[PDB]
Order: C-alpha cells, then structure tokens, then sequence
C-alpha cells in the first residue's frame, strides 16, 4: 500500500491511498501485460473470528461473497480549518492506517505540531485483538513504565506507516512532509 | 523547530517515490489541476513503485475542490463473480493463508484504472493519454533501482516474484533481485500503458489487458473472467466525516472502515483535554489506546461493503455513543480486550 497527497495552485486537494495489499501483492504478473496482481481477497474475513494477515477479524458483514468489495482500512483524509482545506494526509499500514492517520490529526490539532513535526513523532497502536499496545521506538522509558503500570501490554515492533502530507497555511502557502520511515520518497512543490 | 516542512507557494505533491512526486509537480507546472496530477502520480507509481503503486490493485481517492465540494472515489477491487464464502478454507474448514495471499485465488478484480478514469473524466482537465505519458516513458525507457526498491525486491519480492516466470523475467536478473543501481525496464507494462492511453480504460476492462488477466487466471485456477472485468465499476460515494473541536475531518466511507473509526475515535477523544496531557504522555497514550479498542471491536462486527450490508455509520459516528465510550475509559486502568465487545448501537440508531 502507498499514499500520496496533492494540492494545486487553486487550492484543490486530492488524497489517494491505493494498493496491491501486500508488498508486490501475489507477485503474479498477468500474462504479458507486465501488471502485478493484488492479493486483496485476504481482506475479507475467511472464517468468522479468524484473523487475517493484519490481525483483523470479521464475520458476516465482511465475509467473502461474489462481486463484493473486501473491507479496507485505507484512510485518505482531509481536515478542514476555518472552512478551508488545512491538512491532506494518509498512510499505508493495513490495520494501523486508522491509528497512524488518527495520530496525524491529533498531533496537528491537539498538540499544535507542524506537519513535519507531526510526521516524525513516534506512533503507537492498539487494535483490540491482539491485546497489546504496539509502540515504535521513541517513547520515554518513564512513560512506558507508567503505561505498563496502568495495565497496558507494551510491545515494541516495526516502524508503522508512511505518511505523505500537505498542510495549507492561511495565506495559501503550502507545507509538506514525507515520512522518515520511508527512504527515497519526496515532498516537492513550486 | 527540530523538524521543518518542505515549503511551496503554488502547488505541492507528497509521495513515497521521488520520481513519481516530480511527475506530479511537472503536471501541475504544465497547468493540470490536483486531480490531473494525482492521476499522473498514480500511473507513475504503477511503474516506479511496483511494491504498491499498481494497475492490478485498487484503492480510494478523496477529492476536495477549492469550492469546498468533498467527495470520495471507491475503486476497491470486487471479488470475482465465482467467489464463494468458504473459498479459502481447507478440507478441514480452516482458512489457508496461502490461498488468500499467494495463489491466483487471492486476486480481486482490479479497480485502479477505472477509479482514475472516473476521477479524471469528472474532476480533471487533461486527457488520459497526457497523464499516462510520464509513466509510459518510465516503463519503456527504464529507471534506476534505488535503495527502497532494491530492499523491497530482496526482502519481500524474494518470497513471490521468482516463483512466476513472467514476474521473474521482469524483476529478477542473473538469478537475483535487481540491485541498487540496476536499470528496470518494463516493456510489457509500457505496452499496457500505451494501449490505455490510446484506447482508454476499456483497454484494461475489455481489451487486450483484460484478455491477458483472464487467461492468466484461467490457466492457473484463478477466477477473474472477462465478465468480471467488464462488470467492474468505480463508485463515487459520500465521504464519512465528523467534527473535532471545530475542525471537520473527511475520510473514506465503507467499503473502507477508515473514515468511520477515525471519526469515532476523535469523537471519544474530544471528551478529554488532549492538549493538556501532551504528546508522548502516558495519559494521552492511555486514553487513545483505550478508545481505539472499542472502535476495532466495532470494526469487526459492523463494517463491510455497503452495497451488500447496511453499515450503521450514523450510530458509529454519533457523539452520544462516543460519550458513552469515553465514560468507560479509566485513565489509570486499562480494560482487557476480553472485556470489550462490539457496542450496543440501538439507542443511537
Ligand atoms: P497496506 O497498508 C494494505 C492495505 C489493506 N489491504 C487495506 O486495504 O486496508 O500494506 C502495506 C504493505 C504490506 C503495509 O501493510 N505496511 C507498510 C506500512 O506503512 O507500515
Ligand atoms: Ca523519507
């Protein structure tokens, strides 16, 4: 999965998240087309109560069915401030897309972080099942001590996500940030 | 500040790949609008970011015009018409992750080409051939493999790409994944791109590309047929949205769960003085972790393709429902997931 964001000179905005599901999908090219084929069917619930590759579970609503669209977590997101497009964001991460984008919003609104600060700040994640507070490197050991004392089951795991974000200032000036977690990416403008 | 945003006065593109970002910036400089550039970036990533940029997958687009009109494009894959409820169970009734992840049965009918053309035709200003041309050139003439692509080919590509002759012919070289500094030319993809540019999206869903997908499936026990490809459609849908401290948040509706649960969690958090706790505080992380639990619990029960099941999106994004969740959160005691079930939505319908 990969997310990108666009804002043009007129103030139009687009946020796109799209995907083969896993990296390279099935790895199967379709014939002589050169096109790799998705493995999106794993986003259905294969059997009620059994997790998929991201640990997500389902039942009847997300069961496999003909012509059905499997449930996604992708969340291209736009936040509006004072009536105007203000933050354009999104991210890969399967189940963690929801919490990564959430943290971008909270970081921007509640903590007043600029779009690069919001992007480079560390991330945490809890998805009900499995029952664990997933964290990235970068949280204080003092803070992690308090969470475990509260009963959180802290689990240090791989870096989460790749936000690619644009914030629109009041004068219409643009501010952008690519994720440190992804190399060879770029935010650029003119 | 320790961290500084990139700054621009006119237009801006942010993407996972430097080449695709520059493609989008160039389209803006040539006079394309944000939708034009977004479609050009999506086609360029289908060449330079084969990990995830794609023609053979799907996704979602959120568009907000300068005039405030906000809309969502659903170009999520559709399961084949021959897909069945238990198609991924083994003979014992247990899900087989190999069937849903690495076999030809793993694929849904791709929607990316349909979604980009729906957006381009209605909200763009350039012809498809013009926004596909940068990708076409990258496929035909090649580009240098960078660290990101080399690393992904070695780590993730090694598990699947060399197991299919046509994939191995493109992404492997001298028995190894393409290395950093090698040149990746994709002549077949260039032909596919050239045909889409000339004949439009029906090349993918009804033309030579569709035949190539259908034969690949028919030869290897897959299910996508030409009827599937001819019946696919992208769908414009109303965004899911909420209000958080006077900011409005727009995101994807079902068949995505994202918008619902982002709005639901924000609704829960709105009951707490998050600013006062501050980033990286145990209190803020406690409250967010607890709120997230209830949403993912709801996700497992209520979310699916809205054309097949009624999603109670009003109740899930209802602030009184969120308030009933916030009152359960103990800032000093986490509640085990074993004690969390999907919420009772009836009083909020
Ligand atoms: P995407 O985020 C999978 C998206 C789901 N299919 C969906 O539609 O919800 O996959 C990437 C690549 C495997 C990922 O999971 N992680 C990269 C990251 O950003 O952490
Ligand atoms: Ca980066």
């Amino acid at each position: 999965t990969t997310h990108y964001s666009v804002v043009d000179k007129d103030g139009n905005a687009v946020a796109v998240t799209y995907t083969l599901n896993t990296t390279f999908g099935t790895g199967i090219v379709a014939g002589e087309s050169g096109i790799l084929l998705n493995n999106q069917m794993d986003d259905f619930s294969a059997k009620p109560g059994v997790p998929n590759v991201y640990g997500l579970v389902g039942g009847d609503a997300n069961a496999v069915g003909p012509n059905k669209r499997p449930l996604s977590s992708m969340s291209p997101t736009i936040v509006v401030k004072d009536g105007k497009t203000w933050l354009v964001t999104g991210s890969p991460g399967g189940s963690r897309i929801i919490t990564t984008v959430l943290q971008m919003v909270v970081n921007s609104i509640d903590y007043g972080l600029n779009v690069a600060e919001a992007t480079n700040a560390p991330r945490f994640h809890h998805q009900w099942l499995p029952d664990e507070l997933r964290v990235e490197k970068g949280f204080s050991p003092d803070t992690l001590k308090l969470l475990e004392a509260k009963g959180q089951k802290v689990a240090l795991k791989e870096a989460m996500g790749s936000t690619q974000s644009i914030m629109v200032g009041p004068d219409g000036e643009l501010y952008g940030a690519s994720d440190p977690r992804s190399v060879d990416d770029l935010t650029a403008g003119y | 500040d320790v961290f500084h945003p990139v700054r621009a006065k006119q237009g801006m593109v942010a993407s996972v790949d430097a080449t695709a970002t520059q493609v989008g910036v160039d389209i803006l400089k040539e006079g394309g609008n944000a939708v034009d550039a977004a479609v050009a970036v999506g086609y360029a990533l289908a060449v330079t970011h084969p990990q995830a940029g794609n023609l053979g997958g799907g996704g979602f687009m959120l568009i907000r015009s300068k005039n405030g009109n906000t809309t969502a494009i659903d170009f999520r894959e559709m399961a084949p018409a021959k897909a069945t409820r238990d198609m991924f169970l083994d003979d014992q009734g247990n899900p087989d992750s190999k069937k849903s992840l690495t076999s030809h049965l793993a694929s849904g009918t791709p929607g990316t080409v349909a979604g980009f053309s729906l957006a381009l035709d209605k909200y763009g200003t350039m012809p498809l051939n013009k926004v596909v041309q940068p990708a076409f050139k990258l496929a035909r003439d090649g580009f240098i493999v960078n660290d990101a692509l080399a690393d992904d080919l070695k780590t993730y590509g090694s598990e699947v790409l060399p197991n299919h002759e046509n994939s191995k012919a493109i992404f492997w070289k001298e028995g190894e994944p393409l290395k950093k500094g090698d040149t990746l030319v994709q002549a077949n993809l260039a032909k596919s791109l050239e045909m889409i540019a000339e004949n439009g999206p029906d090349e993918f869903y009804k033309g030579t590309i569709a035949e190539q997908i259908a034969q690949e499936m028919q030869k290897n026990g897959g299910l996508i047929t030409k009827e599937d490809l001819a019946a696919y459609k992208a769908v414009e849908r109303t965004p899911i949205s909420g209000d958080y401290r006077g900011y409005q948040v727009y995101s994807m509706p079902p068949p995505s769960s994202g918008g619902i649960h982002i709005v639901q969690i924000l609704n829960i958090l709105e009951n707490f003085d998050m600013k006062k706790y501050g980033f990286g505080s145990a209190d803020a992380m406690q409250i967010m972790a607890e709120a997230e639990k209830y949403a993912y619990a709801d996700r497992s029960e209520y979310l699916g393709d809205p054309d097949f099941v009624k999603v109670p999106w009003q109740a899930l994004t209802n602030k009184a429902y969120a308030k009933s969740i916030a009152d359960q959160i103990d800032i000093n005691k986490a509640k085990p997931s074993s004690e969390i079930r999907p919420g009772k939505l009836a009083p909020y319908e």
